C-alpha cells in the first residue's frame, strides 16, 4: 500500500500524551447534564479565596485552636514585636497548609501579589494603632520599629471597620520564583509593632487577638505542574 | 444600612445590626423545570404552609466550648406540615435561609464561623468501624466539639482542628459562610440553594449539608458582666416540593 | 428475641441397680450463646463430669447434653439443675427412673 | 474532509495545527486543554448587596 | 446423607471462652471439633482410625482460619451497641450419581437473614446487616471465589471421598433396649411409659396399644448419648385398671421383629 | 472542506500607575464579617508603574489539572499453582487504592469526565529447581463485566466467551492496550462524598459505596502452558477528558486508612518554629 517509515518513540506509553483511541461501548447515551452551583474552571478561582493563617505555631499550641490567634494586649510593650515570619507561600510552615499553600504544592513556579488581612477581636471598648511593614530580600529582618518603617508599611487604626489589608507587591528580578524556595529566589519578610499601644477602660478582659488571612491577588499565576508531598502510602488498599 | 427585615409566610425577622447577606454561590431557590425533571406525576407545593421560619433549641456559649454542628433535613422533621409532608412523600426538593442569632455587651469579646458544608462526610473514631445514625445528628438538639481526640465507641472522632473530616479548620472558608464577631454584628445569615447530583432526592436517607459553629477566638468577659450567653438558630425552607404520594414511613 | 430452655434426663445403660451407668442431662432450646448447667446427687454436685461441645439445630436451637458416670442405688439418685439468661429462678429436674 | 485548523501555544514580547476525526463516538477525541474562562466573583463575593472597594464595608 | 458445618461466632466472650467455634457433621453424627484458642482441627476418633499426615486434617485449619477472621470482622461492620451472635451453616449433599446440591446460609440473633448465591459468588439478603456484612465480607477481595470452591469442588470431593475411605463406620444399626414401666398418678389413672436404649439410626415409632387396639402415639422425647446412639421415651396416661393388657409395638431398623414388650 | 477554530488567549491582568493621595477614600479598610472576601490591588496602596503583563492562567485549567495518568491498580497471577484462585486476577474499579489521584480527585464534590485506559503487563519465571526452556510470546485476555453479569468460576469456564462483554486480547512485546470509556452513570454526575445511607430506616452501609456500580475487571492467561510456571503482573492507569467538577473542598490533611471509609488518625496543622518571631539571618559576614 502506502509507503511509510517508523520514527523514534514508536509503541512507547508517554503519560501524558492524548490520542484518540477506540470506544469499548459504540452508541452509548449519556445522562443529560443537570445546573449545579458552583462550577469551577481554572484553580486560580481556590487560590483567591481567604484562609486563616496559624500564625502561633510553637510547641504545645500544635493541636489546638490557640495556633490560630495572635496575642496582644495593654500597657507598655513598645519594645516588644507583635509577630514575624517569612514570606515563603509553599515552603514555610506557616503557610505551606492553607488554601493557597496547598494549590502551591502541586506546581513548580509561582508569581503575582499577595494579600494579608488582619482581624482585631477585642471588646468594642479597646483601642488601638499597629505598623505592619514588609521588606524586600537582601537585609536581615528588622530588629526594631525604626527599621521596620524603611520597608513598605502601613499604620492600622483600629475602629468600626475591623479589617485591614497589606498587599504584598510583586518585586522580584525573574518573572517566576521556585515554590522550593533558596537564597537565590528570596521573597522577604513580614513584621508587626505597636504603634500607640492599646488602651481599654476599667471592666474588660486584660488580652486581646488578631488573626490574619492570606489569599491570592487578579495578577497571580502557576505553573509546571508536579507532585506534591504531603500525602504518601506504604502499601495499597488506603 | 445595618437594618434589615426577612418574611416568609406568616414569619418575620427584624435586625439592627446586620453584616449583609451571604447568597451560596450566587444562585437562589427556584423550581425545578420542565426539561430537567425526571419524575412524571404533578407535585405537590404548598407554598406558606412550609416555607416559614422555623427555630431549634439554644446552645450556651461558655469559656471554653468547641462547637456544634447540625444536619439538615432531619433537623426539621418535626416542624409542622414540613415534617409531615416529609413522612408522606418519596421525593422532596427545597432551599434555605439560614439566620445566627447571639448578642452580648460592648464589654464581651469572642468570634464564631458559621459555616454550612455540603454533604459533610464523618469519620468514626474506630478507624476500622463504622458510624451510627444516633453519633450522627440528634434533631433539633445539637451535637458537639471536642478539644481533644475521642475514643468512645462508635462515636464521631469529635476534635474540633480536623472538623471530623479529615481536613484543617482553618480551610473551611471554602464553602458559604460568615463570622459573627462580638464588636461589630449580632446576627449571620445564609441563603442555600438546593445542591445536588441528582434533581430530586429522598429526605431521610441523605444529609443534604451541615451547620457547623465554631469558636475561633473564645469568650471572655471580667467581673460583671452576664455570664450566660446563648446561641440560637433559625431556619425557613424554600421553594419546597414534594412528589411520590403513598403512606406513611416509620422510624 | 430469647428462648426458654427445655431439659429432658435419662440414661444409656438400663437403669440396674449396681450395674453402674452413664446418666445424660439433655437441654435444648434457647438462644443465648451460654448457659449454666450442673448435676447433683441429692445435692451433692457431680465432680466428675464432662461435656460435649454445644452445637444448634436448624431453628438454630442451641442443644447441648451433659453425660456422667453414675450408679443407679434405691438409696441415692440424681438431679439437674440449669441457670439461664430467661429464667429467674435456677430449675431442678430430678432423675426420673422410668424416661 | 471536515479538518479543523487552530492556532498553536506560543509566546509573546505556521502557528496552526490540523485535526481529523476518525470515530463515530464523542467519547473518543482528545482533550480539550485549549478552553480559559475564569468567573471567580462566585466564590469570592457572594453577597446579596455590592461593595465597592473604596467606601467603608458598613455604614 | 450430607456433610455440613456449624460455625458459631459470639460478640463478647467470657473469660476462657472462645469467640468462635466449629462443628462438622456428616450424615446424622459429628466427626469434628475446633475452636478458636487452640487453632487446629481434630478428630472424633472412630471414623478414619488414619492420621493423615497434616493433609486432610489441616486443609481443615487451612479454611477455618479463613472463616474464623471473616466472622470475627463481621462484628466491625454494624454500629449497634448489643452483644451480637452470628451462626452459620454450610456443606452440600449427594444427588442421585453425581451432581451435587450445596446450602450456605447465616443467622443474626437467631434469625436467617442472609444466604450464598451461587450464580454470582455473592452473599445476600433483606435487611440492611445483611447489605453491611455482606459489603465488608467481599471487600476482602479474594473470598467470594475461596467460598465457591468450597461448595462446589471441595465439599463434594471430600464427601465422596468418605463415601468410600471409611465406610464400614455408616452400617451403625442396633436394636434398642427398652423399658415399658408404670408410674402411680393421681387416683383413677396410670402413665405408661416406654424406653429405648442405645439405637444408632435415628428414625424410631412409638405407638400403644390396649389390647389390640392402637392408642395413639404419646408423647414421645429423644434424646442423643456420648456414643452416637440415641434413646427415646415416650409416656402416656390411661385407666388405673386393665393395666397388664398395654403392650406397645416398636418397630426399628436395628428389630427385624415388632417388637412388643410385655411389662 | 476546512473550518478555523478561533481559541482565546487568557491572560493576567495589568498593572496601572499610580500617584499619591490624600481623601476619604479607604480601600484598605474592610470587614470579613460579611464574607467577602477583598478586591484590592498593589496600586491603591503605594505608588506603582505600568506593567504589561503577559503571563498566563492555562495550567491551571481543569482539563490540564486533571489529565494525566496514573496507576490505580496492581495485581498479580499465575499460569499454574494448586489454589486455583490465584490463576487469574480480579477487582473492582474505583480510583480510591492509590491515594495520589484520590487526594487529587477529592478537591471537588461533583464530577463528570469521560475516561481512558491503559495497561501495562509484565511477565517473570517462577525461581525454581532447574531453568532452560524456549517458550513463545504469552497472551493475556482483558475481560470488563458491567454490574449485574455473570461472573468466571475458573480459568477454563464457558464465561469467558465475551458473547457481549467488550474484552481485549494482547501478546506480549507489542504496545500497551489502551480504550476509551464513555460517562457511565445514573446520576447527572459521580460523587467523591455522600453524606447518607443505603437503606430508609438509616441504616445498612454508610457513605462512597452505595454510588459506585460501576462494573470489574477480570484478567487471565490465554496460553494454559508452561510446564515451568510463570507468574505476571497487571497495572491499570486512569486518565480522565472531557471533565467537568462542581463545589470545591479544602483539601485532605490526614492520611487515609482504607478504600471505603474517610476514616482518620487526629493530625496536628502544621509543624513547629522557635516563637512567634523566629526568622533565621541569611545575611551573614
Amino acid at each position: 500500500g502506502l509507503p511509510v517509515m517508523n520514527t523514534p518513540g514508536s509503541n512507547q506509553f508517554l503519560t501524558s500524551d492524548d490520542f484518540q483511541s477506540p470506544s469499548a461501548m459504540p452508541q452509548f447515551d449519556v445522562t443529560p447534564e443537570l445546573n449545579i452551583p458552583g462550577e469551577v474552571q481554572n484553580l486560580m478561582e481556590i487560590a483567591e479565596v481567604d484562609s486563616v493563617v496559624p500564625v502561633n505555631n510553637v510547641e504545645g499550641k500544635l493541636d489546638t485552636m490557640e495556633i490560630y490567634r495572635i496575642p496582644v494586649q495593654s500597657g507598655n510593650h513598645q519594645s516588644s514585636q507583635v509577630f514575624g515570619f517569612q514570606v515563603q507561600p509553599g515552603l514555610d510552615n506557616v503557610f505551606k497548609h492553607t488554601l493557597l499553600g496547598e494549590i502551591l504544592n502541586y506546581y513548580a513556579h509561582w508569581s503575582g501579589s499577595i494579600k494579608l488581612t488582619f482581624v482585631f477581636c477585642g471588646s468594642a471598648m479597646a483601642t488601638g494603632k499597629f505598623l505592619l511593614a514588609y521588606a524586600p530580600p537582601g537585609a536581615n529582618a528588622p530588629k526594631s520599629r525604626k527599621d521596620a518603617m524603611l520597608g513598605t508599611h502601613i499604620i492600622w487604626d483600629v475602629g468600626l471597620q475591623s479589617s485591614c489589608v497589606l498587599c504584598i507587591p510583586w518585586i522580584s528580578q525573574t518573572h517566576y520564583r521556585l515554590v522550593q524556595q533558596d537564597e537565590y529566589t528570596s521573597a522577604g519578610n513580614v513584621t508587626c509593632w505597636y504603634q500607640t499601644g492599646i488602651v481599654v477602660p476599667a471592666g474588660t478582659p486584660t488580652s486581646c487577638s488578631i488573626m490574619c488571612f492570606v489569599s491570592a491577588c487578579n495578577d497571580f499565576s502557576v505553573r509546571l505542574l508536579k507532585d506534591t508531598p504531603f500525602i504518601e502510602q506504604s502499601a495499597l488498599l488506603q | 444600612d445595618r437594618v434589615r427585615s426577612i418574611t416568609l409566610g406568616n414569619s418575620t425577622i427584624t435586625t439592627q445590626e446586620s453584616a449583609n447577606v451571604v447568597v451560596a454561590y450566587g444562585r437562589w431557590p427556584e423550581y425545578l423545570k420542565d426539561n430537567e425533571a425526571t419524575a412524571e406525576d404533578q407535585p405537590t407545593q404548598p407554598d406558606v404552609a412550609t416555607c416559614r421560619f422555623y427555630t431549634l433549641e439554644s446552645v450556651t456559649w461558655e469559656r471554653d466550648s468547641p462547637g456544634w454542628w447540625w444536619k439538615f433535613p432531619d433537623a426539621l422533621k418535626d416542624m409542622g406540615l414540613f415534617g409531615q409532608n416529609m413522612y408522606y412523600h418519596y421525593l422532596g426538593r427545597a432551599g434555605y435561609t439560614i439566620h445566627v442569632q447571639c448578642n452580648a455587651s460592648k464589654f464581651h469579646q469572642g468570634c464564631l464561623m458559621v459555616v454550612c458544608v455540603p454533604e459533610a462526610e464523618m469519620g468514626c473514631s474506630q478507624v476500622d468501624g463504622t458510624v451510627n445514625e444516633h453519633s450522627l445528628s440528634e434533631g433539633e438538639t445539637a451535637k458537639k466539639f471536642a478539644s481533644t481526640s475521642t475514643n468512645g465507641t462508635n462515636t464521631v472522632q469529635s476534635i474540633v482542628t480536623n472538623a471530623g473530616m479529615g481536613v484543617g479548620v482553618g480551610n473551611l472558608t471554602i464553602f458559604p459562610h460568615q463570622w459573627i464577631n462580638l464588636r461589630t454584628n449580632n446576627c449571620a445569615t445564609i441563603v442555600m440553594p438546593y445542591i445536588n447530583n441528582v434533581p430530586m432526592d429522598n429526605m431521610f436517607r441523605h444529609h443534604n449539608f451541615t451547620l457547623m459553629i465554631i469558636p475561633f477566638v473564645p469568650l471572655d468577659y471580667s467581673s460583671d458582666s452576664s455570664t450566660y450567653v446563648p446561641i440560637t438558630v433559625t431556619v425557613a425552607p424554600m421553594c419546597a416540593e414534594y412528589n411520590g404520594l403513598r403512606l406513611a414511613t416509620s422510624l | 428475641i430469647q428462648r426458654t430452655p427445655k431439659i429432658q434426663v435419662y440414661s444409656r445403660h438400663p437403669a440396674e441397680n449396681g450395674k453402674s451407668n452413664f446418666l445424660n442431662c439433655y437441654v435444648s432450646g434457647f438462644h443465648p450463646s451460654d448457659i449454666e448447667v450442673d448435676l447433683l446427687k441429692n445435692g451433692e454436685r457431680i465432680e466428675k463430669v464432662e461435656h460435649s461441645d454445644l452445637s444448634f439445630s436448624k431453628d438454630w436451637s442451641f442443644y447441648l447434653l451433659y453425660y456422667t458416670e453414675f450408679t443407679p442405688t434405691e438409696k441415692d439418685e440424681y438431679a439437674c439443675r440449669v441457670n439461664h439468661v430467661t429464667l429467674s429462678q435456677p430449675k431442678i429436674v430430678k432423675w426420673d427412673r422410668d424416661m | 474532509m471536515g479538518a479543523q485548523v487552530s492556532t498553536q501555544k506560543t509566546g509573546a514580547h505556521i502557528i496552526h495545527y490540523t485535526n481529523i476525526n476518525y470515530y463515530k463516538d464523542a467519547a473518543s477525541n482528545s482533550a480539550n486543554r485549549q478552553d480559559f474562562s475564569q468567573d471567580p466573583g462566585k466564590f469570592t463575593e457572594p453577597v446579596k448587596d455590592i461593595m465597592v472597594k473604596s467606601l467603608p464595608a458598613l455604614n | 446423607l450430607s456433610l455440613l458445618y456449624h460455625l458459631t461466632a459470639v460478640s463478647s466472650p467470657a473469660p476462657g471462652t472462645p469467640a468462635f467455634w466449629v462443628s462438622g457433621w456428616l450424615g446424622p453424627q459429628q466427626y469434628l471439633s475446633y475452636n478458636s484458642l487452640r487453632g487446629e482441627a481434630e478428630p472424633c476418633g472412630a471414623w478414619v482410625w488414619e492420621n493423615q499426615v497434616s493433609w486432610y486434617w489441616e486443609k481443615e485449619t487451612t479454611d477455618l482460619r479463613i472463616k474464623e477472621k471473616l466472622f470475627l470482622e463481621a462484628f466491625k461492620a454494624l454500629g449497634g451497641k448489643g452483644p451480637y451472635t452470628l451462626q452459620g451453616l454450610l456443606g452440600c449433599e449427594l444427588g442421585p450419581d453425581n451432581t451435587s446440591v450445596p446450602t450456605a446460609k447465616f443467622a443474626l440473633n437467631g434469625e436467617e437473614f442472609m444466604n450464598f448465591d451461587l450464580k454470582q459468588g455473592t452473599w445476600g439478603g433483606d435487611w440492611p446487616e445483611a447489605l453491611a456484612i455482606s459489603q465488608r465480607w467481599q471487600q476482602q477481595d479474594k473470598a467470594a471465589n475461596k467460598e465457591l470452591t468450597f461448595l462446589l469442588f471441595s465439599c463434594p470431593h471430600r464427601l465422596r471421598e468418605h463415601l468410600e475411605r471409611g465406610r464400614g463406620n455408616l452400617e451403625w444399626k442396633e436394636p434398642p433396649s427398652m423399658r415399658l414401666k408404670a408410674r402411680p398418678s393421681s387416683p383413677g389413672f396410670s402413665v405408661l411409659t416406654c424406653s429405648a436404649f442405645s439405637f444408632y439410626p435415628p428414625e424410631l415409632q412409638l405407638r400403644f396399644l390396649r389390647n389390640g387396639l392402637a392408642a395413639g402415639t404419646g408423647q414421645g422425647d429423644f434424646g442423643p448419648n456420648s456414643d452416637g446412639s440415641f434413646h427415646a421415651s415416650s409416656s402416656l396416661t390411661v385407666k388405673s385398671g386393665d393395666e397388664h393388657h398395654y403392650c406397645c409395638i416398636v418397630q426399628h431398623a436395628g428389630l427385624a421383629q415388632p417388637l412388643r414388650v410385655e411389662l | 472542506v476546512v473550518e478555523a477554530v478561533e481559541n482565546a488567549v487568557a491572560r493576567v491582568a495589568d498593572t496601572i500607575s499610580s500617584g499619591p493621595s490624600n481623601s476619604q477614600a479607604v480601600p484598605a479598610l474592610t470587614a470579613v464579617e460579611t464574607g467577602h472576601t477583598s478586591q484590592v490591588t498593589p496600586s491603591d496602596t503605594i505608588q506603582t508603574r505600568h506593567v504589561r503583563n503577559y503571563h498566563s492562567r492555562s495550567e491551571s485549567s481543569i482539563e490540564n489539572f486533571l489529565c494525566r495518568s496514573a496507576c490505580v491498580y496492581m495485581g498479580e497471577y499465575h499460569t499454574t499453582n494448586t489454589d486455583t484462585s490465584k490463576l487469574f486476577a480480579s477487582w473492582t474499579i474505583n480510583a480510591r487504592r492509590m491515594v495520589q489521584m484520590r487526594r487529587k480527585l477529592e478537591l471537588f464534590t461533583y464530577v463528570r469526565f469521560d475516561m481512558e485506559v491503559t495497561f501495562v503487563i509484565t511477565s517473570k519465571q517462577d525461581q525454581g529447581t532447574q531453568l532452560g526452556q524456549d517458550m513463545p510470546p504469552l497472551t493475556h485476555q482483558i475481560m470488563y463485566i458491567p454490574p449485574g453479569g455473570p461472573i468466571p468460576k475458573s480459568v477454563t469456564d464457558y464465561t469467558w466467551q465475551t458473547s457481549t462483554n467488550p474484552s481485549i486480547f494482547w501478546t506480549e512485546g507489542n504496545a500497551p492496550p489502551r480504550m476509551s470509556i464513555p460517562f457511565i452513570s445514573i446520576g447527572n454526575a459521580y460523587s467523591n462524598f455522600y453524606d447518607g445511607w443505603s437503606h430508609f430506616s438509616q441504616n445498612g452501609v454508610y457513605g462512597y459505596n452505595t454510588l459506585n456500580h460501576m462494573g470489574q475487571i477480570y484478567v487471565r492467561h490465554v496460553n494454559g502452558s508452561s510446564p515451568l510456571p510463570m507468574t505476571s503482573t497487571v497495572r491499570m492507569y486512569f486518565k480522565p477528558k472531557h471533565v467537568k467538577v462542581w463545589v470545591p473542598r479544602p483539601p485532605r490533611l490526614c492520611q487515609y486508612k482504607n478504600a471505603s471509609t474517610v476514616n482518620f488518625t487526629p493530625t496536628n496543622i502544621t509543624e513547629k518554629r522557635q516563637s512567634i518571631n523566629y526568622i533565621p539571618e541569611t545575611v551573614k559576614p
